């Protein structure tokens, strides 16, 4: 009969849909044309599937019921009782190690150790063989030519749970590399393939380093364009000596051409974003490494979560070849990169915004455009970007950036003040190497100030800059005319452009004003990331990160406070207020000339204190040091690092910020900030998570040592910062 | 979903085939021979009678039916 | 979702939401009649209809999987032409995704691996079964899509004349003659074909190519 | 997070406690570190009342019968020479003959030690670790392996005097079946379903009457079948399949006297006419070697794990791997008495000889054991 | 226009190794220039049974270098027409 539904009931989460496979492979499937006495012949073939899966305990069993006109409804049922714990790894016949050392190396295990209990001594054939081949390898790796792996053994126990799996090998002896001979049409190149096979004659043998040899001359002839090369190793062996002679032969081929590059699977990003980024020409001779280093590019840009390289020989051509760049692109059809919802949210019982679009998809030019506006704290701030990473197609980069900012001081740590900035910047970024990037700029900014409640950290900058303002009056006004020089310095290598593996990125922006400004200033700003994979295995990540910034006067007007650094954002140093950090604002005593009863505004004097006074208000600092190491790690969920990319981490973060004209010596009787020896620090747990939206991220980090008025937020949680 | 409850056979993209696609030919001037056409992308005769998207039924046929 | 109610009835419905534009519950209910009576000879008429369900409900890559398995079941049957017409549009549809593209920017230069499926279709389709009523918008499909990676083409060529990998734009515009050779593409592509066998000092063939752009400027 | 719905088939619980009679524990002695969560055949051994018992560390211990007495004791564990110290890994029982005391490994050592001394009189190397029991016959030591390999060594020096291969598969269940010899010749088991029979001189091939009958289409269904020790008598060899079929074999030539449906079965011993012999299920049944007809079967320790039989003082006794011991008649086929002597482990086979009876648990102690 | 930037290093067309270049001889037909030579990545294809043969190099920014090797064969490709020049400079 034809069946309406088969079921499976009882398993353990053991691959269910494979269960519907063995049915396939039995001939059975939903409306399938099976009977009840065939349906339980069949039965055994999913028994045969458990028991292939180490489940040798299991068996099977089947229930069915028929429509009232021969239409069947199935359900089966699976019995999977505890099964392949391995009990034993032996090896026999060996006599050069301790077998402890061998098995150690296996995925496979007797023991798991209580030390570090990892994973568990669950069999597994396919995992044998690999693990066998592991043996083999480590044996060649030490040295023993000769060496064999002789009729592996595996054995279950009368009751079938019990295994334990036998090996037995033969060793010889280590033998020395006593010479190494290379021969073929090398095309000329022989001396560099010397160079590679380049060898102490007292070198014990080694497999792995024969492997590299041929890797590496592969490598070698195809820099020079020879894409498929037939390379050979072969050993030459007397037993009486104990030595190996080596044999290399070597074809190098034809010089491959790249009749076509071809890009595949961006349905969105314009083919000129990524051909732009190839270093390998075509219609020119191949460059094995040059086409790595296109495939290296294209995950630097970012745009893309895949790419994956293939070289393929043109249909009956001898010597020429397609290069295929096939990629998955970012955001997956969301519009406009990254939609950066930018958010303040944590401990933190306050509220802030930031909306913006980011990168490619942009109108009528080729530019790559990035909007944002704001509102922080209580500031409100509203910027335009304007960019075209390749101005012209040689790699120098275009961009402009146009701004205004407003200033009202509602707490939030805002000093009480009101002020509005906007300006512009126009910059120039041409590369000077294959991973170095050197920028220049001109930028403008104009400011006025208003409702300046008096403040020592400021005033410092407007008692030096002439005008000074009166103390004790609530209200006083400045302006300024700003151009400034801006100026950069970057160097980029990472695996992909995001959640990267490995590298470094430095980044270095500086400004400095031209004179007529009104600032008269310099400052300098220093960003470095760095990662490493673990053990060499890129699955497997830990990430130092430092900022550092000053900024002095060149005219001895110090810096405007305006552009002080900070930090606190999740982005410099998590667990804390945005911009908290640092020094504090120190008022003035004040007799209110402008005031709002409503408002318990910091020390005005007629309410408040008569003398210099503190507050949480953060008037951030003309120096700055940050750095954050970190330990990422996978974290399985129906939503995984396969399915999805996410990512967490371990962290420490150190910040601290510190200002170097505080008169540490005359304002005894108040905290000193001259010394950057207050550090703040936060550590913990943080998650991000490509969702089509964007990057969202989460951490909770404890600000576990802190200074007086840091407010604090043990969690935050933000979306986008798209790099 | 959210939609005017119409459209149901064009895409959610642009129909601009429809319009702004004629093929101009390309002639040889004397004495060059212009490289060949190189198979499958040259476009045979066709009928023109039938009728165009924007009208142009996408249903499937009225398939025999029995059971 | 739905019971085990009679392949007619449910078959019934199915159409009738199919003529509401309810493709959502009218591609489970397909999804369901299918799974249960995949064996009756509605099999081939719900596979038709599921695979205008999908193309409609903008599952192009399940239309196209079950467009493969119509074709498969079925290398002969009255409505072939509509099948492969099928397929031709969902692979064309792949193309023109969202909002942004139809009122910002061309679209022309992404990737051709679906568009030149997609015309590799239709060709099959105008080739074997001209007197199909599907044939005519068939052609003009063709023409565009020919247009639009004759235009991809010329897009590569550009940025290759703008870097100066002048052989590769001799390739590529010479490619292009070779396969759309008709095109507006090809037409405004040998004015820099022109200039890239110049840039090469290669005076007789650039003189060649300015001969030809010289007849076909008309 | 995930420790609710773990997975076990269940053993049938104890028998009827009432008992015919009650046995006692004459003594027990700690051998040393027990089996453990470890799989391989190693019993204690007795001849004129002295006992020999080892275990997986290399421990060894000689013993009086009458009472726990130690004659000596040594290890052959080897020396650590401050790296890492490797245990013997000891495994394949303990057999004695005359001035010997045989033992092999789960490695490639196979150990002969003195009965009047400690002394290591000679080891050799073998292909493949000795799971198996060695047994003694006629100046040589013969051996089975894991590794499918057959080895005689040469009992006055342990030099190998031949080999012969026994094939086996991939999966060949434990690789573990002791050779016995008579009438001039060794019957030999193989995990490929091969009773074979060997001239016990120059390693010359008598018969294999392979067993076919298998026909697992499945791998764990093909199983290797042969892991038991096969006996003979008037000329006709008896043989056990763990997956397969029981048969009765001529041991002049390799053909069938007998054959029986039974699989799922690796041990038994032999009274005259009636074979006893333990299922894997646990099932218990009496058979006449002729017909292969039975005399009494139960089943109430159904998936115990039983340990092999063997008939002391009128009654069929048989431990399992939950610490009970176990009485049955010989021809009413029921329990005699029950008795429970440990709490960890009792798998490993009894022995009953020189008017004893005696078990060593899976945690590497001995009884010794009266009723 | 013209400043110090990292320009990638461009190459383009064949590779025309001075073995090679002399490894050519006028008795040849198509197959043996293939073999020798490589495949030709510039073929002519307004009718003439011409191969051209390009080796162009721009290391860096500065100084373009380039070889162009001209062949022509009859409709049977037997080979008679050689030009062998080293190319005018750019940047």
């Amino acid at each position: 009969p034809t069946i309406a539904s088969i079921t499976f009931s009882g398993n353990k989460s053991v691959k269910d849909d494979m269960l519907k496979q063995n049915l396939e492979a039995s001939g059975v499937r939903v409306g399938e044309s099976l009977d009840r006495t065939t349906i339980a012949d069949i039965e055994k073939g999913l028994e045969d599937f458990y028991y292939s899966v180490g489940k040798y305990s299991a068996s099977v069993k089947a229930v069915v019921t028929p429509l009232p006109r021969n239409r069947v409804d199935l359900k089966l049922v699976f019995q999977e009782g505890v099964s392949a714990e391995i009990q034993q790894i032996n090896i026999v016949g060996n006599h050069a190690f301790t077998t402890d050392e061998l098995i150690s190396h296996f995925q496979l295990r007797d023991e798991v150790p209580w030390w570090n209990v990892v994973g568990d001594r669950k069999y597994q054939k396919q995992k044998l063989a690999g693990d066998l081949e592991t043996l083999r390898s480590y044996y060649l790796d030490r040295g023993y030519a000769r060496f064999n792996i002789d009729s592996t053994q595996v054995s279950l126990t009368p009751d079938k749970k019990g295994i334990y799996v036998t090996v037995n090998i033969t060793e010889g002896d280590q033998y020395k590399l006593s010479g190494v001979e290379v021969s073929g049409n090398l095309a000329g190149h022989s001396a560099e393939i010397e160079q590679l096979t380049k060898i102490e004659p007292g070198e014990l043998y080694n497999g792995t380093k024969v492997t590299k040899m041929e890797d590496d001359i592969k490598k070698l002839l195809g820099r020079y364009g020879y894409a498929y090369p037939r390379v050979q190793s072969m050993p030459e062996i007397n037993d009486a000596d104990k030595t190996v002679k080596l044999r290399v032969n070597v074809d190098a081929g034809n010089r491959f051409y790249v009749r076509k590059i071809r890009f595949e699977g961006n349905d969105t990003s314009k083919d000129a974003v990524l051909r732009r980024e190839m270093r390998q020409m075509e219609g020119a001779w191949l460059g094995s490494d040059l086409v790595d280093q296109g495939k290296e590019r294209l995950n630097r840009l970012g745009f893309f979560e895949t790419v994956d390289t293939d070289t393929q020989r043109v249909p009956g051509s001898p010597d020429q070849v397609d290069v295929v760049y096939k990629v998955k692109e970012r955001n997956t059809l969301v519009p406009r990169g990254s939609f950066n919802f930018g958010i303040g949210y944590g401990a933190e019982s306050g509220v802030s915004f930031q909306a913006g679009v980011q990168q490619d998809n942009w109108l009528g030019t080729g530019y790559a455009v990035g909007i944002n506006g704001t509102k922080n704290d209580y500031q409100t701030y509203a910027e335009l970007s304007v960019t075209n990473p390749y101005f012209t197609v040689d790699g120098v980069s275009l961009g402009g950036r146009l701004f205004y900012n407003d200033f009202q001081a509602d707490d939030a740590d805002l000093s009480d003040y009101t002020n509005k900035s906007y300006g512009t910047d126009v910059t120039l970024g041409f590369p000077i190497n294959e991973y170095n990037s050197l920028r220049a700029g001109l930028g403008y900014v104009h400011n006025s100030l208003s409702n300046m409640q008096p403040q020592v950290a400021m005033w410092r900058y407007l008692y030096s800059m002439g005008e000074h303002p009166s103390t004790s009056d609530q209200d006083n006004s400045f302006k300024t005319d700003d151009f400034t020089f801006n100026y950069g310095w970057t160097y980029n290598k990472l695996d992909r452009g995001y959640f990267p593996t490995d590298g470094s990125r430095v980044n270095l922006t500086g400004k400095v004003t031209i004179p007529g400004s009104d600032n008269e200033y310099y400052k300098v700003t220093l960003d470095t990331a760095t990662y490493v994979p673990i053990d060499d295995d890129h699955k497997w990540v830990v990430l130092g990160r430092t900022r550092w910034g000053y900024g002095d006067g060149l005219g001895g007007k110090e810096m405007p406070f305006y552009e002080n650094f900070y930090a606190g954002g999740s982005s410099t140093v998590r667990g804390f207020q945005s911009n908290t950090i640092g020094p504090k604002a120190v008022y003035f005593p004040h007799q209110a000339s402008n005031y709002d009863p409503d408002y318990d505004y910091e020390c005005a004097t007629q309410d408040g204190a008569k003398d210099l006074c503190k507050s949480d208000d953060a008037v951030g600092g003309n120096a700055m040091a940050v750095a954050s190491l970190e330990f990422i790690t996978p974290t399985p969920f129906i939503s995984d690092k396969y399915a999805n990319s996410v990512r967490t981490s371990f962290f420490w973060d150190m910040g601290t910020v510190w200002d170097t004209n505080w008169d540490s010596s005359q304002y005894s009787g108040y905290p000193d900030y001259s010394d950057p020896s207050n550090i703040r620090m936060s550590a913990g747990i943080a998650l991000q998570w490509m969702s089509p939206l964007g990057p969202l991220v989460f951490s909770y980090a404890q600000p576990f040592k802190k200074y007086d008025g840091d407010k604090a937020e043990q969690f935050q949680f933000n979306i986008g910062k798209t790099w | 979903c959210s939609s005017d409850s119409r459209y149901k056979r064009q895409v959610s993209g642009d129909e601009a085939y429809l319009e702004a696609a004629p093929l101009a030919e390309l002639h040889a001037p004397a004495g060059m021979i212009l490289p060949v056409t190189s198979g499958d992308y040259a476009i045979p005769v066709t009928n023109g009678s039938g009728a165009v998207g924007k009208a142009l039924d996408i249903r499937p046929p009225a398939q025999p039916l029995a059971l | 979702e739905v019971p085990d109610n009679p392949p007619n009835e449910i078959y019934a419905t199915a159409q009738q939401k199919l003529q509401d534009g309810n493709w959502r519950q009218a591609i489970t209910q397909l999804e369901a009649l299918d799974n249960r009576y995949p064996f009756g000879p509605y099999s081939q008429q719900v596979q038709l209809d599921l695979i205008y369900a999908y193309y409609k409900n903008a599952d192009l890559p399940l239309a196209q999987a079950a467009i493969d398995r119509f074709i498969r079941l079925n290398p002969t049957h009255p409505n072939i032409d509509y099948v492969m017409y099928m397929r031709g549009l969902t692979n064309m549809a792949l193309d023109d995704s969202a909002l942004q593209g139809f009122f910002g920017v061309d679209r022309s230069d992404r990737d051709p691996q679906h568009a030149r499926a997609a015309f590799s279709d239709f060709s099959k389709l105008v080739r074997g079964y001209p007197n199909s009523q599907y044939t005519t918008d068939a052609t003009k499909r063709l023409v565009f899509l020919k247009d639009r990676l004759a235009k991809y083409e010329y897009s590569v060529a550009e940025y290759y004349t703008e870097r100066g990998a002048w052989v590769a734009v001799v390739n590529r515009v010479e490619g292009m003659l070779r396969d759309y050779p008709d095109t507006q593409a090809t037409r405004d592509a040998l004015p820099l074909m022109e200039n890239a066998y110049r840039q090469m000092q290669m005076n007789a063939q650039a003189e060649k190519v300015a001969k030809i752009i010289a007849a076909n400027s008309s | 997070l995930f420790n609710s719905e773990e997975d076990v088939v269940k053993m049938s619980p104890l028998p009827t406690v009432e008992n015919q009679f009650t046995p006692t524990t004459a003594w027990s002695t700690s051998v040393g570190s027990g089996i453990g969560n470890f799989y391989s055949n190693l019993h204690p051994a007795l001849a004129d009342n002295v006992v020999y018992a080892a275990d997986r560390a290399g421990l060894v211990k000689a013993l009086n019968a009458d009472d726990g007495k130690e004659i000596w004791s040594v290890s052959l564990a080897e020396k650590d020479g401050w790296f890492s110290k490797e245990p013997a890994l000891l495994s394949g029982g303990v057999t004695v003959s005359g001035g010997h005391v045989y033992i092999g490994s789960e490695k490639a050592q196979v150990y002969a030690l003195n009965t009047s001394d400690g002394t290591v009189a000679w080891q050799t190397k073998v292909a493949g670790e000795a799971l198996s029991r060695p047994v003694v016959s006629d100046g040589l030591v013969l051996i089975h392996t894991s590794n499918g390999q057959l080895q005689a060594l040469n009992e006055a020096d342990g030099a190998v005097k031949w080999t012969v291969n026994l094939d086996m598969p991939s999966l060949s269940l434990r690789g573990e079946s002791a050779p016995t010899t008579a009438f001039g010749a060794a019957v030999v088991g193989g995990d490929n379903g091969r009773v074979s029979a060997v001239l016990m001189e120059q390693g010359q091939m008598i018969w294999q009457q392979r067993i076919s009958q298998a026909t697992g289409s499945t791998e764990i269904d093909r199983l290797s079948d042969v892991d038991t020790t096969p006996v003979v008598v008037n000329g006709v060899v008896f043989a056990l399949a763990y997956n397969g079929n029981l048969t009765a074999l001529d041991l002049r030539s390799g053909q069938i006297m007998w054959k029986r449906e039974l699989g799922s079965v690796n041990d038994f011993i032999v009274d005259g006419n009636r074979i006893y012999l333990v299922d894997q299920n646990d099932r218990v049944m009496a058979l006449t070697i002729d017909g292969g007809v039975t005399l009494w079967t139960q089943s109430d320790l159904l998936h115990r794990l039983l340990t092999s039989p063997v008939l002391y003082n009128g009654n069929l006794v048989v431990g399992d791997s939950e610490g009970y011991l176990h009485w049955i008649n010989v021809e009413d086929g029921r329990f005699v008495a029950q008795q429970k002597v440990d709490s960890s482990g009792f798998q490993t086979e009894p022995v009953a000889a020189d008017g004893k009876l005696l078990i060593q648990a899976k945690d590497g102690t001995v009884y010794s054991i009266t009723r | 226009l013209e400043r110090v930037v990292y320009r990638p290093d461009i190459n383009q067309g064949n590779y025309l190794t001075a073995n090679d270049v002399s490894k050519i001889r006028v008795g040849m037909t198509q197959q043996q220039v293939a073999y020798a030579l490589g495949t030709p990545l510039m073929s002519d294809p307004f009718g003439t049974n011409t191969w051209f043969y390009v080796f162009r190099q721009q290391p860096g920014h500065e100084g373009v270098t380039q070889q162009t090797l001209t062949l022509t064969f009859n409709s049977s490709g037997v080979l008679t027409n050689i030009d062998n020049k080293p190319a005018l400079s750019g940047n």
